[PDB]
């Protein structure tokens, strides 16, 4: 059984998961009290709730997910909220003080105190698995728990397990919008485990999502609650071919085989094409052809980036619903035709399509409309180096005067560690300079 | 007598064969449950070519379904034709193949092949006098490519003299839906060279082209393209199952299709293909069918024969037809197009004529061509191969699984040598 | 004529035989109450092999139930088949055996065996012409091991020429549910060597393996594994009870199964075993049944025959079958697998064919094998034995009960000598 | 008839028995006024009340138990309480002053005055037995009556009877928690009869039970009343295969044959796996496989101990309820697989399973939930030597200055007896050093 583990770390990581685990409840037809209703005398793990829901006896569905925070407060929104009996009580693990936007606290001081209790929750879910697929860590670069703790966990998960996929859903720091002033300190130090221990790190940021809500979608005033329903449709599609039938299904490992060229070039941005408001959902031509072109739009990116500034290296089309493939292959051939879209010269064969039959669900009270088709495009590009150049420069400014150093050293790390994680990220940005360039003879 | 073991492998392998045993199961009037509901005793004389009769007149195929993923098996079981297979023939692992060749050939394939060759010996030990085998698989998949060529290279050690042929789907650069399908296709072309008796190379673009232009379809799925392919695979072994005026087994083709060893890559072709509606406007005749079998737009391989020369062809007709018209049309072709044939072979064409058409029309035919123009396939792959491999892209997912570089460079050279085998036999007198 | 006295002993002995006399009581159409409700007069001609007819056509078995614990007896009485036994045959003490060999063989066994041999003489003095006996018991229990071998070693003093065989359950290291079962099994293997005519060694793991793989069960209990075993015990003496084309008593097997004295440890096998659902997909034939009887995965002894050589086998078929197919299949086997047979014995196989299948299907068979691979059993025990005994663990519960050390060391040596008896007869030409 | 005798000595021994004899009342369907209700026209000693309940004429069930205290006060909670007519009047034997945490008083001074009246109560229950199994002494090491009197009784029970099993349910002194300061004096002196006269001594302690209530069970604030319902499920399962049907039944003597290697190596700790709170009883996977693994947990121990510090010597699985054996044998084979679990090298064949069909009862007002399966694992390990090293060191501290010696000598024992019982316990702890070690050649 294609089972998978969600881990939701820190405030952002928890609050995304609300929006994730809201959705799968609708995907598999599960009430917020964990119950499938009486109109499901059909095949459950044939609808495959069984990758995200261990079926407790007597018709009861509890996730394979763990909600971890160093602060009591965030998870206590999940107790009560409405999800107060969806979750297993023992998978909502609270500390007492958060890392408090301090990587040294989340990794050394506070994080170690709950790390074995969290790893022991993993084993209780790891031993219930048959054919474990991998882990889905959610966090934010630029928290304390999202960076400090996640770094501590990913070390321990690499040692105990090794073999499985470990996906990350990070939130990257936005170039203008930021709310912590040590936001770049906590991102340089999380660089270390993100490239080494994760197998595929995704990056999103809040400004590139603000664009999409306002422009494609005509929401006046987004909150985090609005953005995370969007986040969840990207992840819901990723992991949908594990758990629904379709031609050209794609396991969690078939991403990495088809998306990732080299060891540490594993930072693909996602998109999602049918972000359409109810009114704008008429005046649609929402065919396969238009929605494939919309993925390649530099405005429909989930990262503050412009693929017109770099070259794509792989793409990866994951479609849901009322789909005929030859419409897709004719829309690929258009994509190969255009010269505004630069692939690299060593790719040649562009990219991997994957289709699934299960259409998305419209989240109730949600922002989307009812669409028939839907497409994430996970896509390596050299344009995500530009996100890095805009953030190294913020780190290099503050660390030039050794600003907030005294908080960090007095918590269980060294001054020396800044100089290593800065070199470490400077080497990544040098890899994408050398991976964009073709070789000639 | 003259049984055929069917080893459908991978995802693609299972989809085709799903539709394949929906045709054969109509040829012989097999119920979905497995009972017989025919009327003509032709359907039973040679049922045993594909079907074991079981207790109480149920008919269980001799097919073995192999996978590294539970999904396709559960689909087939739960579908219209789940009932038809024996449940000990649904052999499958749990961990997916990765669309990785190494993962299906060394790590997770070798673990399973013991539990599958033990099923091959259930089938092979029950037959009267086995003729051949067959994979249905995909060059460009994990299990179709990797696990398929592990099964093949372990059958030649057991059954070293049976016609083992493949219906292998080959990649086309116009339609890509996998990034490392050059890696996965290169390392399996290497195995098909030394190990196989006939290889029916099929593409994707060539099947849309039939749907769009000839059949006048609108919206093709895998469901529709393999429905074509299964009408080819039925044609191959028709004279093995039905009586004819000329007969032609698997072995009969093999023998006079294949000049040199190693050049066993065939281009199928089917005719007729009309839309519905445009059937009352074609008169259906032997010159009508011949013209479709030699037109480029009715090749299920995405090439143009005009970029080379047919070494040899075979023409397998199915229907109540004449022999003069057959013997003449097949003559008037290799006169009018004598520069499209290799001239050091007289009578490039072999005809076979069955008596039994498919269950909707009269006078079908099947073209199987050994053309030199198939090096157009092997070069379009060995250009993508050599463009990724010069960077050593996607390498750690392969060297991680028990392979190394030297398996690549040799397998690239084994593909690039047989380009220089079709090349020699095209030109040079 | 040719009566069989049944001595089911211990807890395990009683459970099997409970299910054993539910099969035999179906073979002959015996009501739960003890009346006869058959239709065919085959069921009565040879009813007397197991059943005393009593007053007014009630049929009381010749079984004696022995225990050192009231519990199993009360279960059997209160169940569906309590009515069937004679109440003077429920012989039992009060103080439990301890899963201790000494306690069942010397202290609390000797006290009771007088009151049991007096029941053996009720049965033996009523028979026309007795053939044999049988324990059903467990090497690894207190009463199955200890009290069983006290009953045996006191019957050879009374009835020194009757075929006394056992269906003994032997321990497997993969499934342990008793700590000193090496102590209890070692001291009873010692007694089975010198005292028994045939010994059908049965394990636990070998019975799950049949349930999981072959039968496709989900959740086996003792209830399910002994339901298998009872279908073997029915097969043994079929030709004693039913007419056949070849007949075969207890004595007929014994004679040509056993090359040398002392090597009387057999491996049963049953065929067919299908799941329900997968019965309309096997055609049921003599080559179908033969392949199950020689496959390793249908052994009720947790060994692989491939780790040795069959000295001799017997093949006991039950059904309306041919004799050529029998005589051929049993030939084609000891040709194709001639290195799996001891070559100093020509025609390792004995066939017997009854006419009467079990009451659900046609054409069953039963494989009984004298393989050299059974030393794999005796060594896995004599490794656990010698690992506890070097510390002298659990010793005071044994020396406390009338035994001493020198009974151990000799009994360890009697087990380790017959490992060097299967070893001699495997190899050396 | 498989009859057995409970003896409940001292304050702790009485107050456990309340929680024992509460339970069997529910097991066999007996009202607190000793009556089976009218819906039992089924087989009584076939449900086998007849091991713990002599059926008085006219449908009335009185135990085979004796409640002994040197203090009037404790048993007077049983007169009245609610059990005031469950018990036979003459089996509630009171002194007038307790031993008062003084071993010399419980064994020589006060104990002898009631010892013949107690042994004569035993004979009145011994002569009513048909197939007497043995005795179940309950007490605490570190009382006066629990140590001093129990030592006196066990001498007399060995002389009159000899042959039968004599189980003990001790409470061992906890390393931090203690309430008597001469707690180690009374434990060294009870060492003598515990190894010599008992056949199988169990040890529990209060801290290892505090853990389980708080952690597995989410009780905020345990009292003795809470702990002893737990104690009683361990004993209720021990003695359940005597008195209910199941495959692989286990008499009282089949423990000792399968649990106990050598003469004085008979100190096995128990566990109990399904300690689950009502809320946490959903979010269960409470299969056989998980509950077998839970026995081998160093946190689910009933002793302040960590089997990761010693090697197991035998284990002993006693299961109740909805059980399929092959699930157990597949869970054994997992246990043999792991290398964190050290058996010894002379065991080889691990351990003995026993199954029973009768599911536990949820004690009303009790702490457990409704579980379908349940498992005690009685298990010899060399890790119980560590409990001893932590208590000899407390004795050796106080006896270095001869602290409370003047109370003990002036009550009917010698200074010399401390030096013999210290050597006696030092030899036990030397036996477990020499029993953990394999022999090599
Ligand atoms: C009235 C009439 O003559 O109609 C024909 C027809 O119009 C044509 C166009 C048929 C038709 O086929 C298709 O349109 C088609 C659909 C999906 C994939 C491939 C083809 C036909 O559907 C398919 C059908 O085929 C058969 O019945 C054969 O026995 C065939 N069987 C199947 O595959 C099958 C399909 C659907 C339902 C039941 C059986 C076969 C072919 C080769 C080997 C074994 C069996 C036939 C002759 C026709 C129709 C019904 C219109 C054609 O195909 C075949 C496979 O015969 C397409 O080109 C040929 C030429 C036929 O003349
Ligand atoms: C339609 C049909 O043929 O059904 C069969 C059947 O499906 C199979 C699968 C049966 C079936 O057995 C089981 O499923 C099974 C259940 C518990 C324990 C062991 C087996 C069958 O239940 C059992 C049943 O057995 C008998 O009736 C024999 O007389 C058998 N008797 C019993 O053990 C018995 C069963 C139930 C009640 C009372 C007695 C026997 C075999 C050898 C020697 C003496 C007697 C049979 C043939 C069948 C069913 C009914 C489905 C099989 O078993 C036996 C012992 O025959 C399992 O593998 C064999 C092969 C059979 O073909
Ligand atoms: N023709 C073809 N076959 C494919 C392709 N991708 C995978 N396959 C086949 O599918 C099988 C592998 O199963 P896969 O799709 O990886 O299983 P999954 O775990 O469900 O993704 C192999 O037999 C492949 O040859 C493709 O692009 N074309
Ligand atoms: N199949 C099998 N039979 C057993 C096993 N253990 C004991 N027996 C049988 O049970 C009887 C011996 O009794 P035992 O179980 O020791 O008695 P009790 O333990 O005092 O009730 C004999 O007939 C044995 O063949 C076992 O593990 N498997």
């Amino acid at each position: 059984m294609r089972e998978c583990i969600s881990i939701h770390v820190g405030q952002a990581g928890v609050q995304i998961g609300n929006a994730c685990w809201e959705l799968y409840c609708l995907e598999h037809g599960i009430q917020p009290d964990g119950q499938m209703p009486s109109d499901k005398t059909i095949g459950g793990g044939d609808d495959s709730f069984n990758t995200f829901f261990s079926e407790t006896g007597a018709g009861k569905h509890v996730p394979r997910a763990v909600f971890v925070d160093l602060e009591p407060t965030v998870i206590d929104e999940v107790r009560t909220g409405t999800y107060r009996q969806l979750f297993h009580p023992e998978q909502l693990i609270t500390g007492k003080e958060d890392a408090a936007n301090n990587y040294a606290r989340g990794h050394y001081t506070i994080g170690k105190e709950i790390i074995d209790l969290v790893l022991d929750r993993i084993r209780k879910l790891a031993d219930q698995c048959t054919g474990l697929q991998g882990f889905l860590v959610f966090h934010s670069f630029g928290g304390g728990t999202g960076s400090g703790f996640t770094s501590l966990l990913m070390e321990r998960l690499s040692v105990d397990y090794g073999k499985k996929s470990k996906l990350e859903f990070s939130i990257y720091p936005a170039p203008q919008v930021s709310t912590a002033v040590v936001e770049p300190y906590n991102s340089i130090l999380t660089t270390h485990t993100t490239l080494e221990h994760s197998d595929c790190a995704f990056m999103v940021d809040n400004e590139a999502i603000y664009d999409i809500c306002r422009r494609n979608l005509d929401i006046e005033r987004p909150t985090y609650t609005n953005l995370n329903r969007l986040i969840s449709q990207i992840v819901s599609s990723i992991t949908a071919s594990l758990r629904f039938d379709g031609a050209l299904n794609v396991d969690l490992t078939e991403f990495q085989t088809n998306l990732v060229p080299y060891p540490r070039i594993h930072f693909p941005l996602a998109t999602y094409a049918p972000v359409i408001s109810a009114e704008k959902a008429y005046h649609e031509q929402l065919s396969v052809a238009e929605i494939t072109n919309a993925c390649f739009e530099p405005a429909n990116q989930m990262v503050k980036c412009d693929p017109r500034h770099g070259k794509y290296m792989a793409c990866c089309l994951l479609y849901r619903g009322d789909v005929v493939p030859k419409d897709v292959n004719a829309a690929i051939a258009t994509i190969k035709t255009k010269r505004s879209i630069q692939f690299v010269d060593w790719c040649p064969t562009g990219f991997k399509v994957g289709i699934n039959y299960q259409p998305p669900t419209v989240v109730p009270g949600g922002d989307l409309a009812k669409v028939q088709r839907a497409v994430c495009m996970l896509s390596n590009t050299t344009a995500i180096a530009e996100a890095w150049a805009r953030l190294d420069h913020k780190f290099d400014l503050m660390y030039a005067k050794r600003a907030f150093v005294h908080w960090y050293v007095g918590e269980g790390m060294e001054e020396g560690e800044f100089s290593e994680a800065r070199e470490d990220m400077a080497a990544l940005e040098k890899d994408y300079e050398e991976v964009g360039v073709d070789s000639v003879e | 007598m003259r049984e055929i073991v069917h080893i459908q492998a991978g995802q693609c392998g299972n989809q085709i064969g799903a539709k394949f045993w929906e045709v054969i199961s109509d040829e012989h009037g097999i119920d979905p449950t497995g009972s017989y509901h025919g009327d003509s005793d032709l359907q039973l004389e040679r049922i045993n070519v594909y079907y074991n009769e079981a207790t109480g007149n149920k008919y269980v195929p001799r097919a073995i379904l192999v996978d590294l993923e539970p999904g396709t098996m559960d689909s087939v079981r739960s579908g219209p034709f789940g009932q038809i297979f024996r449940p000990d023939n649904f052999v499958f692992g749990q961990s997916g193949a990765g669309n990785n060749w190494a993962k299906g050939h060394y790590t997770e394939g070798a673990e399973l092949v013991d539990s599958v060759l033990d099923v091959v010996r259930k089938e092979s030990e029950s037959c009267d006098c086995l003729q051949g085998f067959q994979l249905t698989h995909s060059l460009g998949g994990g299990t179709g490519s990797g696990m398929g060529t592990l099964l093949i290279s372990k059958i030649r050690e057991e059954y070293p003299d049976r016609i083992m042929n493949t219906f292998s789907v080959m990649p086309s650069p116009k339609v890509s839906d996998t990034v490392v399908e050059p890696y996965n296709a290169t390392l399996s072309v290497h195995q098909l060279v030394e190990n196989t008796d006939e290889t029916y190379c099929i593409d994707n673009e060539a099947l849309y082209d039939i749907c769009f232009r000839t059949l006048k379809l609108t919206t093709p799925t895998y469901g529709d393209l393999n429905h074509l392919v299964s009408a080819t695979m039925s044609g191959v072994t028709t004279c093995l199952r039905f009586p004819g005026q000329l007969n032609a087994d698997l072995r009969k083709l093999a023998v006079n299709m294949v000049p040199f060893p190693r050049l066993h890559f065939f281009m199928p072709g089917f005719a007729p293909l009309t839309s519905r509606g445009s059937q009352q406007y074609r008169a259906l005749t032997v010159p009508e069918l011949t013209q479709q079998m030699f037109d480029s737009k009715n090749m299920m391989a995405a090439c143009d024969p005009r970029h080379g020369r047919y070494l040899t062809v075979a023409a397998i007709f199915r229907g109540r037809m004449s022999m003069k018209e057959v013997d003449e049309q097949m003559l008037n072709v290799q006169n009018k197009n004598s520069s499209y044939f290799v001239e050091w072979i007289p009578n490039n064409v072999k005809t076979a004529v069955c008596d039994i058409p498919p269950r909707g029309l009269k006078m079908s035919a099947t073209f199987i061509g050994n053309s030199t123009a198939i090096q157009e396939l092997f070069k379009r792959i060995s250009e993508q191969f050599t463009a990724m491999f010069r960077r050593k892209a996607f390498l750690h997912w392969y060297t991680g699984e028990g392979m190394d570089e030297m398996e690549f460079t040799e397998a690239e050279s084994n593909m690039n040598d047989l380009v220089s085998e079709y090349q020699q036999y095209q030109d040079a007198t």
